[PDB]
């Protein structure tokens, strides 16, 4: 048995963290001072949020780390009787700390705790400042309350570039020694959407798999509907072509790509289409309202089809 | 920490130009009102207005969170105490001033 | 570092459950005199005064004076671990984040050893005076404590009357009024006589509540102490056995 | 006690001003026993809860009229107040937001409950009159039908809206349409005329029928400007300055100011009186209507279609929606560019 | 006590093949008064005996609850019992799953013949999982018989034109004719049944209105249209009601294709958005707007 | 007797059809000790849990299985997470050695809360435990979580494979299909096997015989003779005749127009209209069945399909 | 038709209260040689075996093997109904539709009759072994009670470390932490409160404490506990009937962080 890569090259200190140059930069900083702040921690999943809070703690901690700190997921039980009980507890709780650390609370995945929990949270946060600070992550900021933002220096996770997903990629590939193709790595950081935890699974997915990384493979283990048969159908939509278009949707029908799938893709390939700006705006609010029709339950073909139409007749 | 090194030790540590800690002690001495209340911004010193006044007029103080348990019934019990008895101390120091925070 | 063996910790049981109920955090107050515990609730309404000399513990060392922030509710908790005939040894350091307490049962091969964590909590207090105090009446805890019950089933404030053939308590609510006189004996039979010796008469009102909370440490002793005047908060007064006491002072309602 | 609205609302259906052909048809209908669930619907100003409290006054006594207010919580807490008499309960679980389900269940769980303690003496069942059923959630509505069919025969139900199209067809089916139309202009004019009368005044024809024209056959509005102009001029006059509620003056002023000139400086002068509009809590579907009856007065008849057309369009994206302002004010937007194309060219 | 169950008394084969089960999920459709129900208590009857007895049906949760305490039993000794839960139609969407669910983990002994207002089901129960069973409803002259019974030892007064109106205003069912039926004979006093007073229990436009508001489009000025509609609405017709209507005409009439095409797209979305909310006013207006639009070519 | 869905259920692992693949790729990882989480999804009735129930029964014997396997169904019940899945999960086997697991049916029913609390007891416990998620929608489960497990995609069933496990289930019963019947039984059950074996009860229980009127009858699904006459009449017929004729024979068929708007837009692609009226179809239709979806009149619906059809007449004739 | 007599009921009534809190329904697998129940935990993670031999029955007669599924909890409220002293005795006829509990009063005149719908339950059997285990601790049932009691104010789950002198169960949570060191009694003339360690090799383990506190509940049944576990392999917690049978408890250990 060996550690999966996601978690095998998981970052242990904040200078191997690809993400946000600014807020590791910051962090850095949080990490050097010493006198860090309560942090709110957003951004899109698998940007190093949580890799982030840890290592910023094990580095102001060090030994003291495990006595000092109190991690809680949404695995945990982090309800009203949480924030005014278990928290409450901890932040009082004595604990002997070098001149410039705190008891630090990671709250991660604070987005799934209620608004009567977080308003628990508020003043206990508050009040035990001189002695304890808290450090929330979540993927929505707006599903952390005013206060907390309030007192919280609001730190911003946005998706890894395709530059910055690209490097780390040639880092476990060399460490790795896994032959690859350049089809392959562009397959593997466009099925990644900006994750580099998707990315580094995909990857060892496709090597567990087939071994050699190119974009045949990438596509046979991570299954959706194609980019090119979807950038092809889109250009067909651009040319107003509504017989080639839903050649290639019937085509990812009969294939059984759910309609839900198939507009993804097809959202995901026209957001960075070769279009007219405003024509691209228009094609996205429309696959917006069909995406809309979907999600609400009217999911058939005839609704994709008429997405093509409305997409063909918005060129005229 | 630097803010509560700085805290109103007396009435003459408050700041000029106030409307607030100039007009409250008229009400607070012993027309007819009852509660208390606070809007307007934050930050304006109203947790620390209480506190000051009670500190130069000869009072004593308590507060409450949202960060213990209000249940219904020991928000009862938890504000009882502060209001209907005197203190065990000296009798100067038996007036009382009380605060209820994070209703909303 | 600070250490202390307490062959009866049951002492240290009662004390617990007679503290953990009406606060519920503490600062324990460790010297070479002994061991001292004092605390007002921020109400400023009722002062307990729990006093340990060292000279009741079998074995006391406190190098230097420590005070550790103690949540009573966690040390109740704890103690619950040990059983009434268990040898409880207390334990820490000057710098101590954690209150090492051993329960050893009598020779009974089982050994308890409890690293309890303490608080962040180091607040001073005011040492309480001493009145001559109008009136006071020396009357068995359990007593106290059913007076106290029964007049909690009428209202929630007793009216307190104490004179010198004996003291009278009574209480008057919404539900109704109820009255209860408690003359005092002639040294009859003595832990369960009613003793009173009073200066001027007195009459105070007091919570209910505070008294149903005091009366939790009737373990402690057989018999109570309730100390009065007409300014002076009422001061309720356990001995616990030969080691210290446990003093309760309450203010009287407006 | 003094306003004319009120002073003479008739008490029972034997004196109702119009619609006595369906009065007639109420009294049949409570003449006989099981009393059906009533859905009673028309236009404000129509008189449906004139109706409905003569029809409790022909089925209940007269102590139907001695009205007490009443509070309840409801679990979910949410405080509600009431309406309740020795007979009857009047609720709005419109105004209990998204707790309107809990809040419709417990009101007639506890009056069908509370009816058994030997209260049979005139009627064996309690009336609870719903106000704003159309204001409801699908899932109240599925509540409401389900209580109504589990306790039918210990409370009736009485439903009052004034459109069924957000009443779910289920409703509809178990209860009795009464539908009361707004009355006539002539019915307006005869209620105007009537009140005069009693008051000891002279109405002059052509003010109840001006007054009659302006309520748009509201009659509570009727009443409401007869007696103002009365206050404002004791003797009436056929050109008398009938006065109006400001929103309606504003919503015409604002549609004005749409025609006047069509930029984008006028569109955020216009945003900002939908928002004046829309703060004063007048629903956007309103604002909506007004707007429309004043712009078609400001439009060729080549116009007047599409203008129609798109008011349409955009009340119902604002249905959809939750923020009025947005689909308003793109309204107001397509307007003044059809509007700028047709005059400019 | 209502005429419906009063007078509750084609579909026996679906009893034989339930019978013949020596079983899956049933999914009874139809309008209300055509027996389902009955049908199923009957086969109930037929295929356990008198003896035996079977479970009828808040939410979803109660619902789960009761069929969990219920299916995980054992039986008297055939082998499967079934839960019925009629007016299955009102369930919504995530309730229906839930259900789906249930009769899975309990398939093994326990069957559901769900009773709906047909098209109400999601895929899941509807397309397998379910033997779906149509009911039709009476014919219009069985109706109409069954009607003029009714009447007949009612003692209400109602003419044979009166039954067939009554049978045309809530076309393929009972149990809406016959609650018209008893409506009418109780607002009137029973004394006497006219065109009128069926038409206003209905809820139903009359002619004339309709009539006007053709005039009013055909006329082809936008103030006619505005005062007919504003008559419509101040008389409390639902625009439902009017777009029905509307669309019977349309369709039916000697109007042109493209007319009667461009008439009932507007209609259908005239529907739609009156399905969603929006306001009956505005929604007459652009409608009679469309149609002045098309009569006035 | 019991439902042929549940009797012909799949227990070895050579019954799985048409996923030779999937099935050997999840073999190899069961050989080399290489199996990771598990994230099964596709159309309904597809065989993902009887591949996943298989491959588990290999895994583990009978005895075994009962506990080192925990099937739990997300629509069942957060407290999932928190109580059965993370002590199965935080704890060590009872008689056996290697990892545990838990087939978690109808994943994508968890909300998103439930999803993150799983990632996290997934990520805490992968060694010791490989969960195996099934759901129908893959964009149901949140990219965090399935960012932890291999994807597999799990396709409809084709005619070409699915035919031979009807023909085991009519040879076995005493069922008499006709290649008609056998082709609208395929048809009707578009790459689920649940779905024929459904119709087959029905159709072989209520008439007898499986043919395709038959299999159309007991469904409700259109026959393609009465789509054509729809299309037909649509098309030529003039709007009240076509209105009547299309009306009577849903009203004589119980025919939806759901299904009668599915196979209407299927025969728009299979006729050949002009493109521009192809589109001005294809928009008109998936709007009437949008405005279908939310509880309109299907009368007024109809109207308007046929009057969508009867604006392209002139226009295609010309 | 199956039927079993009892004279000590207070047995049953013990042996139902302490399955009902782990087990919800459990299959009792009913035969000649005597009574015999398997159930796993809903979590997968405890397991149960309770033997009840039919010479301990004071008349048992099964005239074939009995697999009726019954609701513990169920069983529970009726079995609440028999006081300690009367007589139980369990009938199935010859369908096994229902479970008829008759009680017996000791030396009175009143005879309570119950009869219990059962249920139907698809549940397979398991293969526990015969193994012998690196440590055995045989302790007092009171004591091993009290410890779990105790230890769960702690924290949620529990170390049990094994050697010569004794068995140390250690405990850590929020509150702080704690270990209780019980050494071998050294010479006590009754074993009923003797703690007697028998291993081969020291084992350290830990165990989450909510389903030792639901072992903890067979306590009244025996008054002696035996605690058997080695390295990697279930806990097993059991508990002697008065030699009428046994009641066995197999905990799988946590994983160590
Ligand atoms: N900037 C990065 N550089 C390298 N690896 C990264 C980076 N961001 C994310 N990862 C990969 O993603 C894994 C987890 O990322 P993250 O810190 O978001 O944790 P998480 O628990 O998955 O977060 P969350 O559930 O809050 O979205 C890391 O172990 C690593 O493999
Ligand atoms: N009039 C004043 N004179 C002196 N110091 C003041 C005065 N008003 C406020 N301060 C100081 O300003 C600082 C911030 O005030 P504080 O945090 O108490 O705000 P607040 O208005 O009471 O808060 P809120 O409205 O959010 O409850 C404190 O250090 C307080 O002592
Ligand atoms: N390849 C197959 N071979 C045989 N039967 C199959 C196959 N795939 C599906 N089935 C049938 O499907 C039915 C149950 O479907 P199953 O649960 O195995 O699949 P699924 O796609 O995971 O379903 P769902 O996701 O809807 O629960 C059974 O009747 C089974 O016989
Ligand atoms: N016959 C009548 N005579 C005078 N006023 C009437 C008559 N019928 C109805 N009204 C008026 O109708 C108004 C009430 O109608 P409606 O809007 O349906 O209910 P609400 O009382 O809630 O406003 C009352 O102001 C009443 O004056």
């Amino acid at each position: 048995y060996e550690l999966p890569w996601v978690e095998k090259y998981r970052p242990v200190k904040l200078n191997e963290i690809v993400g946000n140059e600014d807020t590791v930069s910051r962090l850095e900083v949080f990490a050097r001072e010493g006198n860090v702040p309560n942090i709110i921690i957003a951004g899109p999943p698998g940007t190093g949020k949580t890799t982030s809070i840890l290592c910023l703690a094990r580095a102001l901690l060090g030994p003291a780390l495990k006595d000092a700190m109190l991690e809680l997921n949404a695995s945990n039980d982090r309800g009203i009787d949480v924030v005014r009980n278990k928290i409450k507890m901890f932040a009082q709780q004595k604990v002997t700390l070098p001149k410039g650390r705190h008891k630090i609370i990671i709250l991660d995945e604070a987005d799934s705790m209620t608004d009567g929990a977080q308003q628990a949270l508020r003043r206990t946060m508050e009040i035990y400042s001189k002695t304890t600070r808290f450090a929330l992550a979540c993927n929505a900021s707006d599903k952390i309350i005013e206060p907390i933002q309030s007192r919280c220096a609001v730190l911003r996770y946005t998706k890894l570039t395709d530059a910055q997903i690209l490097t780390r990629l040639m880092n476990v590939i060399e460490k790795e020694r896994v032959p690859y193709t350049d089809d392959g790595l562009e397959a593997i950081i466009f099925t990644a959407q900006g994750d580099m935890r998707q990315a580094l699974n995909n990857l060892q997915s496709t090597f567990s798999g087939f071994g050699f990384i190119n974009s045949e493979n990438v596509f046979k283990v991570c299954d959706e509907p194609h980019p090119l048969l979807v950038k092809e159908m889109i250009q067909h939509c651009v040319n107003a072509n509504i017989d080639e278009a839903y050649k290639i949707l019937a085509h990812l029908w009969h294939l059984g790509y759910s309609p839900e799938d198939i507009i993804g893709n097809i959202f995901r390939v026209c957001k960075t289409f070769q279009m007219a700006e405003y024509l691209k705006l228009e094609f996205i609010k429309e696959i917006g309202y069909t995406h809309m029709k979907i999600a609400e339950g009217v999911n058939s073909l005839l609704q994709m089809a008429g997405l093509l139409a409305r997409l063909c007749q918005k060129t005229m | 920490l630097w803010v509560d090194e700085f805290a109103p030790r007396h009435y003459t540590e408050l700041l000029s130009d106030d409307f607030t800690n100039r007009c409250l002690l008229k009400w607070l001495k012993l027309p007819k009102q009852k509660v208390a209340l606070l809007c307007g911004p934050p930050g304006l010193g109203k947790t620390t207005l209480a506190h000051v006044i009670a500190r130069h007029a000869g009072y004593s103080v308590v507060e409450m969170n949202a960060s213990d348990d209000r249940s219904p019934e020991v928000f009862r019990t938890r504000i009882e105490a502060a209001t209907q008895m005197e203190s065990v101390l000296g009798a100067g120091g038996k007036p009382n001033c009380l605060v209820i925070d994070e209703i909303d | 570092m600070f250490e202390a063996r307490l062959v009866q910790g049951s002492i240290l049981k009662k004390v617990l459950e007679a503290l953990k109920d009406l606060i519920n955090e503490a600062c324990w107050d460790i010297s070479s005199s002994g061991v001292n515990l004092q605390s007002m609730d921020s109400s400023h309404v009722s002062l307990v005064q729990l006093t340990l000399r060292s000279e009741g513990f079998d074995t006391y060392r406190c190098d230097r004076n420590l005070a550790m922030g103690v949540n009573l509710t966690s040390m109740s908790k704890i103690l619950k671990c040990a059983g009434n005939e268990d040898i409880i040894t207390l334990r820490a350091e000057d710098n101590a984040d954690t209150l090492a307490l051993v329960f050893e049962a009598p020779n009974q091969e089982k050994v308890s050893d409890y690293e309890m964590k303490l608080m962040d909590l180091d607040v001073e207090q005011l040492g309480i005076p001493e009145q001559e105090y109008s009136c006071v009446v020396k009357m068995p805890s359990g007593e106290f404590a059913r007076i106290c019950r029964d007049l909690s089933h009428i209202g929630d404030a007793v009216v307190i009357s104490c004179a010198k053939d004996g003291v009278k308590f009574s209480a008057s609510g919404e539900l109704g009024n109820g009255n209860i006189k408690l003359s005092q004996t002639s040294n009859v039979d003595e832990e369960e006589a009613v003793t009173i010796e009073m200066n001027e008469p007195v009459q105070l009102t007091f919570a209910l509540r505070y008294l149903n909370f005091f009366t939790k440490a009737t373990p402690l002793s057989s018999t109570v102490t309730l100390s009065m005047s007409a300014d002076v908060p009422l001061v309720v007064e356990y001995k616990i056995a030969d080691m210290g006491h446990l003093k309760y002072y309450l203010a009287p309602k407006i | 006690m003094s306003l004319w609205v009120d002073k003479y609302r008739p008490c029972s259906l034997g004196r109702l001003d119009y619609h006595k052909e369906q009065a007639a048809q109420l009294r049949n209908l409570v003449q006989c026993g099981d009393f059906p669930h009533l859905l009673v619907y028309g236009p404000s100003g129509a008189g449906k809860k004139t109706r409905i409290m003569c029809i409790l006054r022909e089925l209940y006594g007269v102590g139907v009229e001695k009205l007490r207010i009443e509070h309840q919580t409801i679990t979910t807490k949410i405080e509600i107040s009431t309406i309740a008499s020795n007979y009857h309960l009047e609720v709005n679980p419109s105004d209990a937001g998204n707790s309107d389900r809990v809040v419709i269940q417990e009101m007639l769980k506890t009056v069908a409950q509370s009816q058994q303690l030997e209260t049979n003496s005139q009627r064996d069942f309690k009336v609870v009159l719903l106000t704003e059923v159309d204001k409801l959630t699908k899932d109240a509505q599925h509540a409401l039908r389900r209580t109504m069919e589990k306790y039918m025969s210990t409370c009736r139900l009485i439903l009052c809206c004034n459109s069924t199209s957000k009443v779910i067809p289920p409703i509809r089916s178990r209860c009795l349409a009464v539908r009361v139309p707004a009355p006539s202009i002539e019915d307006i004019c005869h209620v105007l005329s009537t009140v005069c009368k009693k008051e000891g005044l002279n109405l002059p024809s052509q003010l109840a029928h001006r007054l009659a024209e302006k309520s748009c056959r509201n009659l509570r509005k009727a009443l409401l400007m007869c007696e103002a102009c009365r206050v404002q001029q004791y003797p009436f006059t056929a050109d008398q300055e009938i006065p109006e509620t400001d929103w309606e003056v504003y919503l015409r002023e604002t549609a004005n100011a749409i025609v006047s000139q069509q930029t984008p400086q006028r569109l955020l002068e216009v945003r900002g009186r939908l928002y004046e509009l829309l703060t004063h809590c007048i629903p956007p579907e309103i604002i909506m209507k007004g707007l429309l009856s004043e712009l078609l007065h400001n439009c060729d008849g080549q116009l007047k279609g599409e203008v129609a057309q798109m008011a349409a369009y955009y009340e119902h994206r604002l249905q959809l929606g939750s923020k009025a302002i947005y689909h308003l004010e793109a309204f107001v937007a397509k307007f003044m560019a059809l509007y700028k194309k047709f005059m400019e060219d | 006590v209502p005429w419906v169950e009063k007078y509750r008394p084609f579909q026996e084969e679906v009893v034989a093949v339930l019978k013949k089960s020596l079983l899956p999920n049933l999914l009874f459709y139809g309008p209300p008064g055509t027996g389902k129900t009955s049908t199923i208590l009957a086969a109930a009857r037929e295929l356990f005996g008198p003896e035996l007895f079977r479970l009828r049906v808040r939410g979803i949760q109660v619902v789960r609850e009761k069929v969990k305490n219920f299916a995980q039993l054992t039986v008297s000794g055939p082998p499967f019992k079934i839960v019925i839960l009629d007016e299955a139609d009102s369930m919504t969407s995530a309730a229906q799953a839930a259900l789906r669910r249930t009769m899975e983990k309990e398939s093994k002994t326990t069957r559901f013949c769900l009773i709906c207002n047909y098209v109400s089901r999601i895929i899941e129960p509807l397309t397998s999982r379910c033997s779906k069973f149509r009911f039709k409803p009476l014919s219009d002259k069985i109706q109409q018989q069954r009607l003029l019974d009714i009447a007949k030892k009612e003692n209400v007064k109602i003419s044979d034109e009166g039954i067939a109106y009554l049978v045309k205003v809530s076309e393929g069912d009972l149990r809406k004719a016959i609650t018209f039926l008893q409506s009418a004979t109780r607002l009137t006093g029973g004394k006497e049944i006219t065109e009128k007073v069926i038409t206003d229990i209905a809820g139903v436009i009359p002619a004339e209105k309709i009539d006007g508001v053709f005039a009013a489009c055909q006329s082809g000025s936008f103030d006619k249209l505005e005062a007919v509609v504003k008559d419509l609405i101040d008389e409390g017709h639902a625009a439902t009601q009017l777009v029905n209507q509307l669309h019977d005409v349309v369709v039916e009439n000697n109007l042109s294709d493209k007319q009667k095409s461009i008439i009932t797209e507007k209609l259908a979305e005239v529907d739609k958005c009156l399905a969603d909310g929006a306001d009956e006013h505005l929604q007459l207006i652009s409608l009679c707007a469309t149609v002045m639009q098309q009569l006035s070519q | 007797n019991l439902p042929w869905v549940e009797k012909y259920r799949p227990q070895t692992l050579n019954d799985l059809i048409s996923h030779q693949d999937i099935l050997s790729t999840i073999q190899k990882f069961i050989n080399e000790d290489r199996l990771p989480h598990l994230l099964l999804y596709g159309p309904p009735g597809t065989g993902k849990t009887s591949t996943i129930l298989a491959c588990a029964k290999q895994l583990y014997k009978d005895k075994e299985f009962g506990s080192m396997v925990l099937e739990l169904n997300a629509s069942d019940d957060i407290d999932i997470i928190r109580g059965p899945i993370l002590s199965f999960a935080s704890t060590r086997t009872i008689f056996k050695k290697g990892f545990k697991l838990v087939i978690l049916d109808e994943a994508d029913a968890m909300t998103q809360d439930a999803q993150n609390a799983l990632r996290r007891v997934i990520e805490k416990f992968t060694e010791n435990t490989r969960f195996c998620l099934i759901c129908n929608y893959l964009s149901k489960i949140i990219p965090a979580l399935q960012s932890r497990c291999t994807r597999f995609r799990f396709g409809p069933l084709t005619p070409e494979l699915m035919v031979p496990r009807l023909e085991h289930v009519v040879e076995e019963e005493k069922v008499d299909i006709s290649e008609d019947g056998m082709k609208a039984l395929v048809t009707l059950s578009s790459g689920d096997m649940r779905r024929a074996l459904n119709i087959l009860q029905s159709t072989n229980m209520a008439f007898g015989k499986v043919t395709e009127e038959t299999v159309y009858t007991c469904t409700g699904h259109p026959l393609k003779s009465d789509i054509a006459n729809i299309l037909d009449w649509m098309l030529n017929q003039d709007f009240t005749t076509a209105y009547r004729n299309i009306t009577e024979l849903k009203t004589l068929k119980g025919l939806a127009l759901h299904d009668i708007l599915t196979e209407i837009h299927l025969f728009v692609h299979r006729v050949d209209f002009p493109s521009s009226v192809r589109i001005h179809l294809l928009t008109k239709m998936a709007d009437i069945e949008y405005r279908l979806s939310v509880g309109t009149n299907e009368k007024i619906q109809l109207s308007s399909l046929i009057a969508a059809f009867q604006v392209t007449r002139d226009l295609i004739v010309a």
